[PDB]
């Protein structure tokens, strides 16, 4: 089975930085013309929604202080610059045929 | 070196004329002016040495 | 839109009905889910449904330990689990899915099954 | 439960349809073939689009295959536009459906069939390696796709040990064409054109004087067009491949496309809970078609049935088809040469077919005068400045690499 | 490899030497002393150095190529003429021969 | 052992375009070894060895 | 002799001016005007396509705004078309045979004017960025045709459309010795480069910038620095002028055509009949030979694609949010004199120059005796090594690869150098030259032109690949000279003669 894993799962950088969060897995999933992972991010307790559909496809009512790239077995998300409401845990999902494959979770704080 | 020139004339498809050095030997520079084959070609005739 | 109804404390090997009130959209053409959030934050699965009620799908380790029923007219999904061991103590989220639809667009708040 | 249509235009064998159709080979996996039969007689691509829109492609059936018996070309564009607007798959079976070899954008589907032109160029080399005979000249028309396989074959020869050469590639379409054909000294003239183009060039080349006995031509079936005609001017003993669908007939290709749809459906539905429903109106969907980034060609490109991996490329060219190599005749339009199946060449008699200059030479190996090596294991032939041996298997084709002083 | 590919007369031996080809010269340098290797082909500039330096090897002469060691630049550089002029200047003092001594 | 590293070269002054043709033709001529055979025709002595 | 003509048009006013142009071109031989609306949907255009083909007397169809789901049917019946509002280069492939004799050029033909910019400039330090698309690839082959005759500076820069990723790619372009930037992409990628070059200060002094027309939109216009020189096609929007000229060209065509033989009209209705109507392409041959003396848009003539014969180009300079129209390009004739050019560095003059660096990279492999790769000291320095006369030999840093061993690409090692040609470069840099940079090649190969297996590409490897890719600038090595390396790479005088 493919398994997503996230790195680094816990960190805290100051304001206005290039907050890059990588995610790794075993097999290449993004093949034909669309990429395959949905970045989820939300605070602990509350469900803020998806923010990136396939690789960088933003959703309704999102900030512009982040981006997502990567291919093969290594995608990533890069928050740049860094907001003040960035005390949330971020998540990865592309499933497979095989029902649903999840990653871990990256909790981020703001240095002060 | 004549047969070398014959292969060059076959490769780049050029004809020629085989003129000889009559004055000077090889380009001895006299008061800044070459004689010889060098003073021949520096007279701008598009010469070949 | 979505709000997890129930959960609570279950005994070892016990059964629990997991409900979720849905307000805003219909069931007979739309697609939802049930995922699991451990206290160790290991994202797992609870229930896989169809977009039209239809059929369902069972995740492999929890297969045979739950059943799903969709009452489409009253807009509340039902989920009756069974044989809940010590390794199902986790926060469970109900989430509406996409039109693809292996992404999720909407979410419930989250029930807590101990 | 997959609503499938099989559609034909004329010359139907409906009992082979009734017979092929085995439910026990679809032995209760997730799906059952809800099959419906359509027969037509149309030269009418407009009503072909409209009534199929009016059929259960809007209402019930999510997947359909299609066969023909003609040589039409716009069926490619009909494929491309239904692929452009509808994720419903349409497939190519026979006639002007497998004769469709057209490049396209990343589509929703393709009229998937057997071989490519790249496979035909490779087996054309494999025959010229095996039957010890040497290409030096190609001609082409302005058909899109001419130069890729040309640059392929010439660069493929440049990496081999022994080497074919090349006189000329003639990109063409003023009857001084005969004077450019006068410069061709190869025994092999490869050609990319159409059948009416071929018959015109056969009138031109027989007006040159380079006719069927001296310099033999080699075509693919797309140049031959229909594989069941000598229209006007076909010279004797020419070479062509399509061809294993002729060995199939109707119900083998029915068992091909039906089981490919049912398998690739269970490929998706192996872990997916459902299948996307057919959209209620083809020319008025326009909101529901964008609900599915389709992407099921991951499961369509890798389908194996009865131990046969019907695997395609990205443009739906089958990676493992069978190739039947066929000669013409003086009286017939095709007879036989042999077969080809996925880097396996099986030809008849290992004798170059012909219609005195050659002299059978008997000899014994004695170094340094005669040195007999074997053939190279990577290719199967002799090197530069070596000649093939012929020694009796005690067929006599033990063929080795003779050389020496 | 380029010269033995383009000359088809020894192409049989070029196919034979294809089967045992090496990655660096320092391998064949050790391998002649390993005495599993009959002969290696190289420019004389390194060969007569190693014959002079370490010990216990010979060469049979017969300079097949007779070539030089230029300097590689991109085409239409502004650094051809004056650079080759300094090449002449390094020749016109024996400083080339000085580094040859050193 | 000699005291110079010098070389004879064919000269055309300013050689507009033809320099590119002639130098690749020279490297072509060295690329086949007929130059060595021309040394066997011209530049071979008897009493050295 | 009455001839119908279809015309897929958006509004009824277009069909009215179409009918009036038909009556004006009925001066000669009669014409007939049928009115075709422009369908909003693709499949409905393919629905209503041959309800106008019931009238078989239509011999040409005008189209407007993609017209893909209607142009195929006309090329399927070999009808000569005019794609009036086409800026797409996919139809410029005339091997599809669903194309038309050209109006105004689709996009890429302005690059000929970009090649004629060196008739003003003769610049030869020019960098090209291409967004990876087929239309970009067609512009690539257009520039390669334009170069073959100079401004032959730099090959290409590739770009993947759909990501931002500019700075990580094109940070190298700050260093590549040239000042001319040519953009060929979408408008959104144009805004992405605009903000990233603002972050990189790549739109400062010296940096002259060249764009096309479709990059110029209001999203890019907010991010365009004031000083960019932009192009604009003359009569991009006067559709009715192209309508009346198209009526005059087809009336010239049917003026020639009504004096011919073997007319053989199309079938009435699209179907129920054969589809190999033979006088289709012959009418397109007549339309290929049809000319036009003068019109409201000027003299309409045809190139090999049918293109418009010195399509004039209004040129603008964005100076403080206002596109000041610089003047008119007309083929051989140039933007004459009239308006002052503000350049994107606050400059008033054209920067006629570039940046010949005093820091070049000299990359080579290890080769005894001429190179002895020595490990550095404990502080990363060199051991003081003496001659036979005690002279300190110059040990400069030969910055190695990430290999200490081939297969462990981890140890990016300093490895200060030792060898014969080291002192030769020391001599040359003392005499003439600069503070260099030295790297050691990873694979350690001389490298041959090996065939890549990706549909007939052949790429030099090793140092030959590095110098051809610009990773190295000077190659000092004990390397022989063959014709093969001399096919592309300039060689110096052969220093050490050898055998």
């Amino acid at each position: 089975d493919i398994q997503l894993t996230q790195s680094p799962a816990s960190l805290a950088v100051s304001l206005g930085q290039r907050a890059t969060i990588s995610c790794r897995a075993s097999q290449s999933v993004s093949t034909s013309r669309y990429s395959y992972m949905h970045w989820y991010q939300h605070k602990p307790g509350q469900p803020p929604k998806l923010l990136i559909k396939y690789a960088s496809n933003l959703e309704s009512g999102v900030p512009a202080r982040f981006s997502g790239s990567g291919s093969g077995t290594d995608f990533t998300l890069n928050i740049h610059p860094v907001e003040e409401e960035d005390t949330a845990t971020y998540y990865c999902q592309h499933s497979w045929e095989n029902p649903y494959t999840f990653g871990g979770g990256t909790k981020l704080e703001i240095k002060r | 070196c004549i047969d070398i020139l014959k292969k060059i004339s076959k490769s780049v498809k050029f004809t020629y004329d085989l003129y000889l050095v009559t004055n000077g030997k090889h380009g001895k520079k006299i008061n800044g002016t070459w004689n010889g084959m060098i003073g021949e070609v520096v007279m701008k005739r598009a010469y070949m040495a | 839109k979505l709000q997890e109804s129930g959960g609570g404390s279950v005994k070892l090997g016990g059964s629990l009905k997991l409900s979720c009130v849905v307000s805003g959209f219909t069931f007979s053409t739309y697609y939802m889910s049930w995922v699991r959030q451990t206290p160790e934050k290991r994202l797992e699965l609870v229930a896989v449904i169809n977009s039209n009620g239809g059929n369902t799908y069972y995740p492999d380790n929890v297969k045979g330990r739950f059943t799903i029923s969709r009452d489409n007219a009253e807009n509340t999904l039902y989920l009756q689990m069974s044989s809940l061991k010590s390794e199902d103590t986790a926060l469970y989220y109900c989430a509406r899915r996409d039109y693809d639809g292996f992404a999720m667009d909407y979410w419930g708040q989250g029930t807590s099954v101990t | 439960s997959i609503g499938i249509a099989v559609i034909l235009v004329g010359t139907s064998d409906e009992v082979a349809i009734k017979d092929a159709h085995e439910k026990d080979d679809f032995h209760h996996l997730s799906v059952v073939p809800r099959v419906e039969l359509v027969a037509m007689n149309e030269t009418d691509p407009k009503s072909i689009i409209t009534r199929i829109c009016d059929l259960m492609s809007d209402r019930k059936i999510q997947g359909v295959v299609f066969a023909d018996d003609t040589d039409q070309e716009a069926i490619a564009q009909i494929l491309d536009f239904i692929s452009a607007q509808t994720l419903t798959p349409i497939l190519g079976i026979h006639g002007g459906s497998s004769m469709i070899m057209a490049d396209k954008d990343e589509s929703s589907m393709f009229f998937q069939f057997g071989p490519s032109i790249e496979q035909q160029a490779s087996v054309m080399l494999n025959i010229m390696e095996e039957y010890d005979w040497y290409i030096f000249s190609i001609v082409t028309t302005y058909f899109p796709g001419y130069q890729d396989f040309v640059n392929k074959i010439r660069s493929t020869i440049e990496n081999s040990f022994v080497g074919w050469e090349l006189e000329e590639v003639l990109l063409l379409d003023d009857s001084k064409i005969q004077n450019q054909l006068k410069k061709l000294q190869s025994p092999i003239i490869l050609l990319y054109c159409t059948k009416e183009e071929a018959t015109y060039i056969f009138e031109v080349a027989n007006s040159v004087g380079l006719t069927g006995y001296g310099y033999t031509w080699i075509v693919p079936s797309l140049v031959a067009g229909d594989t069941d005609t000598v229209p006007s001017e076909f010279p004797t003993g020419l070479i062509s491949v399509s061809y294993d669908e002729w060995d199939y007939g109707l119900p083998a290709r029915v068992r091909d496309g039906i089981a490919i749809i049912t398998t690739a459906a269970s490929d998706m539905l192996s872990e997916h809970s459902f299948i996307p429903e057919p959209k209620s109106s083809c020319y008025n969907t326009h909101e529901k078609r964008i609900y599915q980034s389709n992407m099921l060609n991951r499961y369509l490109i890798n389908v194996t049935f009865e131990g046969r991996d019907l695997s395609f490329s990205e443009d739906g060219y089958q990676m493992h088809p069978k190739l039947v190599i066929i000669l013409l005749n003086k009286e017939r339009k095709w007879e036989r040469v042999g077969k080809w199946k996925d880097k396996s060449l099986q030809m008849k008699y290992y004798v170059w077919p012909r219609m005195d200059d050659h002299l059978s030479i008997v000899t014994l190996e004695e170094a340094p005068f005669v040195i007999v090596e074997s053939v190279d294991p990577l290719s199967g032939t002799c090197m530069r400045n070596t000649v093939p041996c012929q020694k009796r298997i005690i067929p006599g084709y033990i063929k080795k690499c003779c050389k020496g002083f | 490899d380029i010269y033995f590919r383009r000359q088809v007369e020894l192409s049989t031996m070029y196919r034979h030497m294809e089967k045992h080809n090496y990655e660096s010269a320092a391998e064949a340098i050790q391998a002649v002393r390993d005495n599993k290797l009959h002969a290696f082909i190289w420019d004389s500039a390194v060969l007569e150095f190693e014959a002079s330096q370490k010990c216990d090897l010979v060469t049979t002469g017969e300079l097949f190529f007779r070539s030089g060691f230029g300097i590689g630049m991109r085409k239409d550089s502004p650094w051809k003429q004056q650079v080759s002029l300094s090449i002449l200047k390094s020749h016109e003092n024996g400083f080339m021969e000085d580094l040859d001594k050193t | 052992k000699v005291f110079a590293s010098t070389g004879y070269g064919i000269a055309i002054q300013k050689d507009s375009g033809w320099k590119r043709q002639v130098d690749l033709a020279i490297l072509q001529l060295f690329g086949d070894g007929e130059m060595e055979e021309l040394e066997a025709l011209w530049l071979t002595g008897i009493c050295h060895n | 002799k009455i001839v119908n003509i279809g015309a897929v048009l958006s509004t009824r006013k277009h069909e009215q001016m179409f009918r009036e142009a038909v009556n004006q071109a009925n001066k000669r031989i009669q014409l007939q005007a049928t009115s075709v609306t422009h369908k909003p949907n693709a499949i409905q255009m393919a629905l209503s396509v041959c309800e106008d083909l019931i009238s078989s007397q239509v011999y040409a169809i005008l189209v407007s705004h993609t017209p893909t789901p209607v142009s195929y049917t006309a090329g399927f019946y070999r009808i000569p078309v005019l794609g009036l509002t086409t800026r797409m280069s996919i139809y410029s492939d005339k091997s599809i045979h669903l194309s038309f004799l050209r109006t105004v050029p689709p996009y890429s033909h302005q690059s000929s004017v970009w090649f004629e910019m060196m008739r003003v400039y003769n610049w030869n330090h020019i960098i090209l960025l291409v967004s990876d698309d087929h239309e970009g690839r067609a512009a690539q082959k257009r520039l390669e045709t334009l170069l073959e005759e100079g401004p032959k500076a730099e090959k290409v820069l590739q770009f993947d459309p759909g990501t931002k990723n500019v700075t990580a790619l094109l940070m190298e372009a700050r260093e590549l010795e040239a000042r001319v930037i040519i953009l060929s992409a979408s408008e959104d990628d144009a805004a992405t480069v605009y903000r990233a070059a603002a972050m990189l200060d790549m739109t400062g002094s010296g940096y002259v910038w060249l764009v096309g027309e479709r990059e110029i939109s209001g999203n890019a216009l907010r991010y365009a620095p004031d000083g960019i020189i932009g192009l604009q096609l003359i009569n991009g929007k006067n559709e009715s002028a192209h309508i009346s000229d198209a009526v005059g060209v087809v009336a010239q065509a049917v003026h020639e055509l009504l004096e011919k033989e073997n007319i053989t009209d199309p079938p009435r209705g699209c179907v129920g009949n054969t589809n190999i109507w033979k006088t289709g392409p012959l009418f397109k041959r007549v339309l290929m030979s049809s000319k036009y003396a003068d019109g409201v848009t000027g003299r309409v003539e045809f190139n090999e694609d049918g293109d418009r014969k010195f399509a004039q180009y209004s040129i603008m300079n964005l100076q403080n949010r206002k596109l000041v129209q610089v003047g008119i390009y007309n083929g051989t004739h140039v933007i004459p004199n009239d308006r002052k050019i503000i350049w994107p560095g606050g400059e008033t003059e054209k920067p006629r120059g570039y940046q010949m660096s005093t820091r070049l990279k000299i990359v080579t492999i290890h080769q005894e005796p001429f190179v002895y790769v020595k490990p550095t000291m404990s502080d990363g320095t060199c051991k003081e090594e003496f001659t036979v006369n005690g002279d300190p030999v110059k040990k400069v840093i030969c910055t190695g690869p990430n290999d200490t061993s081939p297969g462990s690409p981890r140890h990016t090692v300093p490895q200060c150098c030792y060898g014969f040609c080291i002192d030769l470069l020391i001599k040359l840099a003392r005499t003439m030259q600069f503070t260099y940079e030295v790297h050691l090649v990873a694979d350690g190969k001389f490298g041959t032109q090996e065939r890549v297996q990706n549909s007939n590409k052949k790429e030099w490897n090793g140092m030959m690949g590095e110098l051809l890719s610009g990773q190295a600038d000077m190659i000092v090595a004990p390397l022989t000279i063959n014709n093969e390396r001399a096919q592309y790479i300039e060689f110096s005088k052969p220093f050490k003669y050898q055998g």
